[PDB]
């Protein structure tokens, strides 16, 4: 159940290949390629894709012999990413360590594998060994840094952090242990306000429950509460309503609903005064009058000093 | 305790699975299923918007705060977001959303499978 | 999938995040999961893609139970992580100890110590 | 240096942090509070001096009975009550400062009396409209005017008016010959000449 080997075997068992065997290739692979982004053309003009017959090209062919030849030209590429297969793991395994994960990365490359596979030109002569790596590194690298990190970053600021480590060093060197920061940012460019936020932002979050420490007795995060709040704030509150409530609703029941209408005491903060004017009654005059009139009331001494206290 | 007798142990036809994230919205378009694997933002610490922690299809983290935004408060609660579709209900709305992955492959249920007597 | 909080995760106060090996074990299975679409969307030749499917088949697994059948998990906690089963499994699982064992309030420790003077059906305190 | 903005109260009645204040700058008007409502100000301030006499009345179990109010956008200082208790115990002049300040808030109850509570709600508004241009006023070109930002109806404070200070004052603005306004200022022309 290797995984890793139970693929590793077996693709082992198909063979590598050279250069003029990978030649007949190119043509191939270009063969189809283009081929195809006649395919393209063709829908993009019209039908949005020609994709019926013979025509599903455009082009001229019996048919069968199209079908055809689209096969030995893509089989070329296939009989090719996976006719490599090693020396991409030799990088992808590079990265086993880095992160992700050794099956994780061979995929990536293995996309990779394909890209360069085909975007590939063997006019110029020297091997993919000096361009298919590229594109493969490539492709990684696209994946430990768009994730293995449960929290994606900027993937160019990881490189910044980096440039900044090394830069900072340099400073190391003439300054031990760069204790320059605002100095650092002459060659920083930025005050450390960024350097120390780089610094949290390039932190790994913490399993919640790694086994404490000093005692393997229990995991993290059960030393700590949810968003939610304890019944001691809950309830002061609840008070509050009907502290109030009656403590108002004592004066011109009414009025006390535009209170309430107006304001709170329910489930808007409002009703514009507008509204509510015509709302309890239709008026212009006889509301921010009686308004004040409510506030002031329950205002003052006996009154307000009822909240004095829950001023919650 | 008036609320139920019995329980009904079983399994998840794909349907029910995908039955325990739907959250269609009236703008008439499904959703409960999350395409991003990533967690909150870098920058903001916001819940992307269709990643493990996407509101809306779980629910508004912030009570009745439609992730887009120009809602914070309760005044608003069935009313949702234009803009972004978060379905603004409090917050106590999660921790019970289930939202679903629809598979490019089958899975034999591990339970099924390496079991005492692998029923499979 | 679960609801989220409960996978939840979370700020800590040095700035350091709470990630909740839920989310984790899901996450991946994501990925590999679009990957492949992707895969098969590029119609790569098999036995990557065949490779894939095997392998997302695992993810999945983990995700439901560590350790079963292959190798088990085990992330930046340094240790196997914590498949949705074995969380509700054991002396730990959700049954057995949040469930017929939970921790109330109310409540008060000490050392104890012989009470003369005050009576049985008496206690300190 | 406490302070606060032009829509606001220093404090209620029954609100215990009673020493004597130290207005540094703004009016900072305070409101006296009333049982069912309608508070007067009466009181007005200059830089640097004090208001709320608290831990002085009924010792220092006084209740200020008076709400207060942040008039204008404050600006306010304080002190702590020893200054007006262990640091006043001390020589007179101490004291004295402090009773020279509460003389001040004092002589503006004076300077209200008379002229508030006279009969007219006009010659009233103007026996203390004068006074007003004496305290917070801008002496510009027509004469030592007030310009400050203000009601029709605070105004009725001044004496218990409906539309007097938009209808009558008018008059003073142009019919009779004594103000003029930029929106919603005050050109006093003059300290007695026309209109007196």
């Amino acid at each position: 159940e290797d995984s890793i080997r139970l693929y590793l075997q077996e693709i082992g068992r198909i063979r590598l290949l050279r250069a003029d065997e990978e030649i007949e290739l190119a043509r191939k692979i270009a063969d189809l390629l283009e081929l195809e982004r006649v395919r393209e053309r063709l829908s993009e003009k019209l039908e949005r894709d020609p994709r019926d017959s013979e025509w599903a090209e455009a082009v001229q062919l019996p048919l069968p012999a199209f079908r055809y030849r689209l096969h030995i030209g893509r089989r070329a590429k296939d009989k090719m990413v996976q006719s490599n297969l090693r020396l991409v793991v030799s990088i992808a395994k590079k990265y086993m360590n880095r992160g992700l994960s050794f099956q994780d990365l061979i995929q990536e490359g293995s996309l990779g594998l394909i890209r360069a596979a085909e975007k590939f030109d063997h006019e110029k002569g020297y091997k993919f060994s000096t361009y298919a790596t590229w594109w493969i590194r490539q492709a990684i690298t696209r994946a430990i840094a768009d994730q293995s990190r449960t929290i994606r970053l900027p993937v160019h600021l990881y490189e910044t952090i980096s440039r900044i480590k090394k830069t900072t060093k340099l400073l190391s060197q003439e300054m031990g242990r760069k204790p320059t920061e605002e100095e650092i940012a002459t060659r920083m460019e930025m005050t450390i306000e960024k350097l120390r936020f780089i610094a949290k932002s390039a932190q790994l979050p913490i399993s919640l429950e790694t086994p404490i420490g000093k005692e393997e007795d229990s995991r993290l995060g059960d030393f700590i509460e949810s968003d939610g709040e304890t019944p001691e704030d809950q309830v002061s509150k609840n008070l509050l309503r009907e502290d109030l409530e009656k403590v108002l609703d004592s004066l011109s029941p009414r009025e006390r609903d535009v209170l309430r209408l107006r304001y709170g005491l329910d489930d808007g903060r409002m009703k514009t005064l507008e509204e509510i004017g015509q709302i309890f009654n239709v008026t212009r005059e006889r509301i921010r009058q009686i308004e004040a009139k409510a506030l002031r009331k329950l205002r003052h001494p006996n009154r307000n000093s009822v909240l004095k206290e829950y001023i919650r | 305790t008036n609320q139920f007798d019995y329980v009904k142990i079983g399994l998840a036809s794909p349907e029910r699975i995908r039955q325990w994230g739907e959250r269609t919205l009236p703008n008439g378009q499904v959703v409960g299923e999350v395409t991003k694997p990533e967690t909150i933002n870098y920058r903001t610490l916001k819940p992307e918007m269709d990643g493990l922690f996407c509101e809306r299809i779980f629910g508004p983290a912030k009570d009745w705060e439609c992730h887009c935004g120009k809602y914070k408060r309760v005044r608003h609660r069935g009313i949702v977001c234009e803009r972004c579709g978060v379905e603004v209900t409090e917050s106590r709305v999660r921790r019970h959303r289930m939202g679903y992955i629809k598979l490019a492959a089958p899975v034999a249920h591990v339970w099924y499978l390496k079991g005492i007597p692998s029923y499979i | 999938v679960i609801p989220p909080d409960l996978r939840p995760m979370v700020q800590l106060d040095g700035g350091r995040f709470a990630t909740s090996d839920l989310n984790d074990l899901y996450r991946r299975v994501i990925n590999r999961n679009n990957r492949l679409a992707r895969l098969q969307e590029i119609l790569a030749p098999e036995i990557i893609v065949r490779n894939e499917k095997r392998m997302l088949q695992e993810a999945v697994d983990a995700l439901i139970d560590n350790g079963r059948r292959g190798r088990t998990v085990v992330g930046a906690n340094n240790r196997p992580l914590k498949s949705l089963s074995d969380i509700i499994e054991g002396k730990q699982g959700r049954f057995r100890q949040n469930l017929l064992g939970k921790r109330v309030d109310y409540s008060g420790r000490s050392v104890i110590v012989v009470g003369p003077k005050l009576k049985i059906h008496q206690c300190g305190l | 240096v406490e302070t606060f903005e032009r829509n606001k109260t220093i404090f209620f009645p029954g609100d215990p942090a009673e020493r004597v204040y130290f207005l540094l700058k703004g009016a900072v008007k305070l409101s006296r509070v009333y049982e069912a409502g309608e508070e007067i100000t009466v009181a007005l301030l200059r830089e640097n001096s004090v208001f709320g006499v608290l831990s002085l009345l009924t010792g220092n179990k006084s209740d200020r009975f008076y709400h207060a109010v942040a008039f204008t956008p404050v600006e306010l200082l304080s002190a702590p009550i020893e200054q007006v208790e262990q640091a006043l115990k001390e020589n007179p002049e101490l004291s004295m400062l402090m009773l020279r300040g509460l003389s001040s808030r004092i002589l503006q109850t004076e300077m209200m009396i008379e002229t508030l509570a006279h009969r007219d709600m006009g010659s009233r508004l103007v026996s203390f409209l004068l006074i007003l241009c004496r305290d917070f006023g801008v002496p510009c070109a027509d004469g030592i005017t007030i310009d400050l930002k203000l009601s029709h109806q605070a105004i009725a404070e001044a004496i218990g008016s409906t539309r007097v200070t938009v209808t009558r004052l008018l008059g003073d603005l142009r019919e009779k010959k004594m103000i003029s306004i930029h929106k919603k200022k005050i050109t006093v022309h003059k300290p007695v000449t026309l209109s007196r």
